[PDB]
């Protein structure tokens, strides 16, 4: 999972 | 927004309706080459083809459950195509480049076009 | 193999899948929670969701054009997951984050399941 | 493109  | 991301959500799902592909699950259509039939999800094929989005967009096109191409399509590039739609994976060989380019200007997929005619201009 | 690959392929693959449900078209099931209804395409649900692959995969339920879930099931979490399905973006905030993993645990979504237990362990 |  990542900060788009 | 505020959403946070999932990196391999997208290839995920590729993977998976590939999976469905291969067993026959929930395949709405057959697209006839030639004298060659190919099952596949009718949504995929709009998601990777102006030519398949342009046909199931139509009100009547979009309740066939056969399709005929163009007699001019080569069924072994369409079949690399369709792996190509189903898996990011094209394969792409010398013998074959000249077939996948021509069944992917009529599909326009324009991304397929783009690297054919740079491995063409390379050679 | 030989194959070249196209990096955003599955990515603008699910972007024209996310725009197909949209515009409400070749979607092909409603799933209904409580009074909430949502229009989706069944290979999207199967390709996220370990009970929606379950459920499709069955001979009958494969025919269902409506499927109804636990009344449990709280509309909001399910909205966002559907969401989450079709972009690879997930809503998560401190006010829904109970209701999305719950949801995801009934739907199946082990990495969405992942993401939730890990943000409440760090508050 | 890549080599994948
Ligand atoms: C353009 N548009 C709004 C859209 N929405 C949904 C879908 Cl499924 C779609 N697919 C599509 C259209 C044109 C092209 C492609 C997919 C690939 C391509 O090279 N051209 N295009
Ligand atoms: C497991 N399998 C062969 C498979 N083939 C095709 C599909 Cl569409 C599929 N989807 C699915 C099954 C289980 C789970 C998911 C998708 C997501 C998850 O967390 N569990 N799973
Ligand atoms: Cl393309
Ligand atoms: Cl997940």
């Amino acid at each position: 999972w990542v900060i788009p | 927004d505020s959403c946070i991301q999932f990196t391999r959500h997208a290839s995920d799902v590729l993977l998976n309706l590939n999976r469905l592909r291969s067993r026959d699950i929930l395949t709405d259509v057959v697209i006839v080459v030639s004298r060659e039939q190919f099952r596949a999800h009718k949504t995929v094929l709009m998601a990777c083809s102006g030519l398949f989005y342009s046909i199931f967009t139509d009100q009547l096109k979009c309740n066939l459950s056969v399709i005929n191409l163009d007699p001019e399509i080569n069924p072994e590039g369409f079949c690399i195509l369709l792996d190509f739609m189903y898996t990011s994976r094209l394969n792409l060989r010398e013998g074959n480049i000249m077939a996948v380019m021509a069944t992917a200007m009529y599909l326009q997929m324009e991304h397929v076009v783009d690297t054919c005619r740079k491995f063409i201009k390379a050679s």
